[PDB]
């Protein structure tokens, strides 16, 4: 991840964010939908770093420095470089839909009236049938990279001391390769939750209360479509 | 310092997300409680053995059969919870939970924990249970859960106060050790 982001959205949440004054001239009620908005892209932020951490560190890494059959990291690392694509452009929209909210004179003052359509957007049409044969291909080789790793880790010298050498960084304690792998079949999961709190405070704005009940509707279909389109694979 | 998994998994309003947020930051989310977790690897250490306990939500997978079992892989201790002010939550663990567990996680210890007591005193809450024919879970009703699931053992904490938090993730922690 890059600094610049990083700090925008290190406060634990939007009204501690923004400066003192600004949120002093909202409604509660906006401050709440704020609050899950800023969560909503604080936890894509995170997602899309975890999806950099398999691919950069991890994935290239081995290529780089292993004699492993590029195969085998096929394996261990199934779709990250497609999952990396399709969260990066949607963490672009979201943070460009972020800057153009800024208040001239400020970098952390900000409030996104707006996010219906760029959900809908995300979750509908082709990219919405991205993310389905994405997410049901990743799910279905989710064990199988979990088992391949563990064979691997305790077959292999030069792999156990791969693994122990590039985790060691404090910042890496909750993101070692199964964890990674966790986090991202995990992530489907918790959109219908940030999207319906969001929903939850978006009553005032009858065009956008509309806008966020149709994407809500999208993602439970989407994740319905992937649950459906599982099936466990082993090695 | 060994490394051990923790899952959490029980219905979408026994608090079991609260708990882990509560637990992973200690200093009580006064401004903001966050919406989900992600993950936390928490150092515990119990009875003077030093443990790495990554902890895991199943919130949000409630209705996904088929995604949900992918929490489960190398699991070591269950949290099995239910809330306080919700008795039918409490027969969902026999029934819906239990024979899961059991199917994905053979041998892997189950703690029975019964979240939010603080609202056996909230008077709004025994008002609302009063009105669908209903009484607050009471503590022998959890022992005698955890007694015919077969768990390890029944414990009862409230994320709001934090009280009974420490206890359930120390005690986590001894039942991953026991092999
Ligand atoms: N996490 C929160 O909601 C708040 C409460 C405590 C703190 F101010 F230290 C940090 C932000």
């Amino acid at each position: 991840s890059m600094e610049m982001d990083e700090k925008d959205f290190a406060a634990d949440s939007w009204s501690l964010a923004v400066d003192s004054s600004f949120l002093q001239q909202h409604k509660k009620e906006v401050m709440k939908q704020q609050d899950v908005i800023y969560e909503l892209i604080q936890t894509e932020l995170h997602h899309v770093r975890t999806l950099k951490i398999m691919t950069r560190l991890f994935r290239t890494g081995m290529l780089e420095e292993l004699h492993l059959e590029p195969g085998v990291v096929q394996g261990l690392f199934p779709c990250v470089d497609e999952l990396s694509d399709i969260h990066t452009r949607f963490l672009s929209q979201l943070l460009e839909r972020r800057r153009q909210a800024l208040c001239p004179g400020s970098t952390r003052n900000f409030v996104i009236h707006r996010l219906g359509d760029l959900l809908i957007s995300q979750f509908s049409g082709p990219s919405a049938e991205q993310m389905c044969k994405t997410y049901s291909e990743f799910c279905s080789r989710h064990s199988k990279a979990l088992k391949l790793y563990k064979e691997l880790y305790a077959r292999d010298k030069r792999f156990q001391q791969f693994i122990r050498k590039v985790t060691r960084p404090a910042v890496l304690k909750r993101h070692g390769v199964q964890e990674c792998i966790l986090l991202v079949t995990q992530r489907i999961t918790k959109y219908p939750l940030l999207i319906s709190r969001i929903l939850q405070h978006s009553h005032g704005i009858e065009e956008e209360r509309q806008d966020l009940t149709t994407a809500l509707g999208l993602v439970k279909e989407l994740l319905s479509n992937v649950d459906e389109g599982i099936y466990q694979l082993e090695k | 310092a060994i490394r051990k998994k923790l899952v959490i998994v029980g219905d979408g309003a026994c608090g079991k997300t609260c708990l882990l947020i509560v637990f992973s930051k200690d200093q009580f989310p006064e401004v903001y409680v966050p919406t989900v977790f992600e993950n936390y690897v928490a150092d515990i250490e119990v009875d003077g053995k030093q443990v790495e306990l990554a902890l895991w939500d199943t919130a949000g997978q409630e209705d996904y059969d088929r995604l949900r079992p992918l929490s489960y892989p190398d699991t070591d201790v269950i949290l099995m919870c239910f809330s306080i002010d919700s008795p039918d939550s409490l027969e969902n663990i026999p029934e819906k939970w239990t024979p899961e567990v059991k199917h994905f996680c053979p041998n892997v210890p189950i703690i029975l924990v019964g979240n939010k007591k603080d609202l056996r005193n909230d008077e709004h809450t025994r008002r609302e249970l009063a009105k669908m024919k209903q009484e607050p879970v009471k503590p022998e009703e959890g022992r005698d859960m955890a007694n015919r699931i077969g768990a390890f053992g029944y414990m009862e904490c409230s994320a709001k106060t934090k009280d009974g938090v420490r206890e359930v993730f120390e005690m986590a922690t001894r039942a991953a050790l026991q092999a």
